[PDB]
């Protein structure tokens, strides 16, 4: 049966709200960490 | 190089050096309704956001309060960022101004000034990722940490008058009785961040920013109202020509404000010294 | 903040659906595992490649979790867009 800061590179999302979708993920650049939030219309 | 240590210091450090160990970056897709974008800006507590165009598959610039000023000066909320940038052909006329993580801080200040902008996206040439958004504010803080812990150049003791840093002519201002929509007009015309508010004798009694204008617009309740009446909806740092550049830097940085209003003994506005003025003085020269 | 997306259907169908979805998108995929994928996509505009990995976990007695993970224009944003397209089809 299917499998059961590792969150790195994984996709995260806020619940859609009033037409807009918010995607987010933490990526690493050298020794720094950037959590990016993208606001995009459905 | 004591009298040019700061320029050398800025040349010797990369933009990557002042990026936090962990930071948050809010990005807007250009097809976002201008209304939603603003609320997104508010709820995340930021002033500006990089713009990603899905059609072009590229970052095409910044969404700043000035853009809202332009739009408002001219349904407005219902339209998409794209649409409004199109009206001004923003992409073509004023293309994205960015910088690499490995570029020097000196290049960051140079670029900010030369291009008369306030937001400078740090973009990795390798991945094309926007890493961080540079501001005079942030750069000055960084510089400060070095300033108050390294033997200061004699010119850091010289006064404001002696160094002639700041703008002391053509000063755009408002009067307490000035209608907000008039202030709006002088913002677009003079391309200036904030307006000193002067009383009947021309004494400064307040400051008025683009942010104030837009916040009032958000409330949606005409603009005819004077500036002081509008300023009551809210929720003045000044300097003298005989104060040391060091003392001005200190006041500007810990107040975490964007500029000081240079003023008379009677608090009559003589001029203005902004962060960009300081940077240009410390670094670019 | 929710990690990935969820479904209470059957792992057979869930995986079947994603592949049907992946197909519409005209995306290259490679079954490394019955419930673990690997996707590619040449960028029609920048002419570059971007790749992510799908992986179906299991959360409770009857629920499943589909995980999106980026793999080392804009890498990050394109990762968001690849996912956004998938999640759109899946949500139909
Ligand atoms: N990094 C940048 N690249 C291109 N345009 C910008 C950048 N930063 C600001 N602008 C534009 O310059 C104008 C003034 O922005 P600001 O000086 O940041 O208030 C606004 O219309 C912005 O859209
Ligand atoms: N109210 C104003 N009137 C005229 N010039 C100004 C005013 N505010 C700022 N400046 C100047 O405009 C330039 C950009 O400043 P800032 O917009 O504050 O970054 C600086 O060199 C300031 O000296």
């Amino acid at each position: 049966a299917p499998p059961i800061h590792v969150m790195l590179n994984h996709l995260y999302a806020l619940s859609i709200k009033d037409g807009v979708m918010v995607l987010s993920a933490t990526h690493r650049y050298k020794k720094k960490y950037v959590t990016t939030l993208l606001y995009k219309p459905i | 190089s004591n009298s040019s240590v700061y320029t050398t210091f800025m040349k010797s450090h990369r933009c990557y050096d002042l990026i936090p160990t962990s930071s948050k970056l809010v990005v807007f897709d250009t097809s976002l309704q201008v209304k939603k974008a603003f609320f997104a800006l508010v709820t995340n507590g930021v002033r500006a956001a990089p713009l990603w165009d899905s059609k072009k598959q590229s970052f095409v610039g910044m969404l700043t309060i000035t853009d809202f000023i332009n739009i408002l000066h001219r349904e407005l909320e219902e339209h998409k960022i794209e649409t409004w940038r199109e009206v001004y052909l923003q992409d073509s006329f004023k293309p994205l101004v960015c910088i690499s993580p490995n570029a020097s801080l000196f290049d960051a200040v140079s670029s900010l000034i030369r291009n008369k902008i306030h937001r400078l996206p740090v973009i990795d040439p390798e991945s094309g990722n926007t890493l961080y958004i540079l501001t005079h504010k942030r750069i000055l803080k960084f510089l400060k940490l070095f300033i108050t812990e390294f033997p200061k150049p004699e010119f850091m003791s010289k006064s404001l008058e002696e160094l002639q840093i700041g703008t002391y002519a053509n000063i755009a201002m408002v009067r307490t009785t000035t209608p907000v929509y008039v202030a709006l007009g002088i913002f677009v015309q003079h391309r200036v961040s904030a307006l000193p508010v002067v009383d009947e004798k021309g004494r400064v009694v307040d400051i008025y920013s683009k942010f104030d204008v837009i916040n009032l617009a958000a409330e949606k309740t005409n603009l005819d109202v004077s500036v002081t009446k509008a300023l009551q909806h809210r929720s003045v740092l000044k300097c003298y020509l005989h104060e040391t550049l060091e003392a001005i830097i200190n006041r500007l940085v810990e107040a975490e404000v964007h500029r000081l209003v240079v003023v008379d003994e009677h608090d009559v506005v003589k001029g203005i010294v902004s962060l960009s003025d300081i940077l240009q003085a410390l670094v670019l020269t | 903040w929710h990690l990935g997306i969820r479904s209470q259907s059957r792992p057979n169908d869930i995986m079947a659906e994603v592949c049907r979805a992946i197909k519409q998108l005209d995306y290259e995929w490679k079954v490394v595992n019955p419930y673990y994928l690997r996707v590619r996509r040449k960028n029609p505009v920048t002419s570059t490649f971007s790749k992510m990995s799908l992986q179906l976990y299991q959360v409770d007695s009857r629920t499943y979790l589909l995980d999106f993970r980026s793999i080392d224009g804009s890498h990050t944003i394109e990762f968001f867009e690849m996912c956004a397209n998938l999640i759109k089809i899946l949500a139909q």
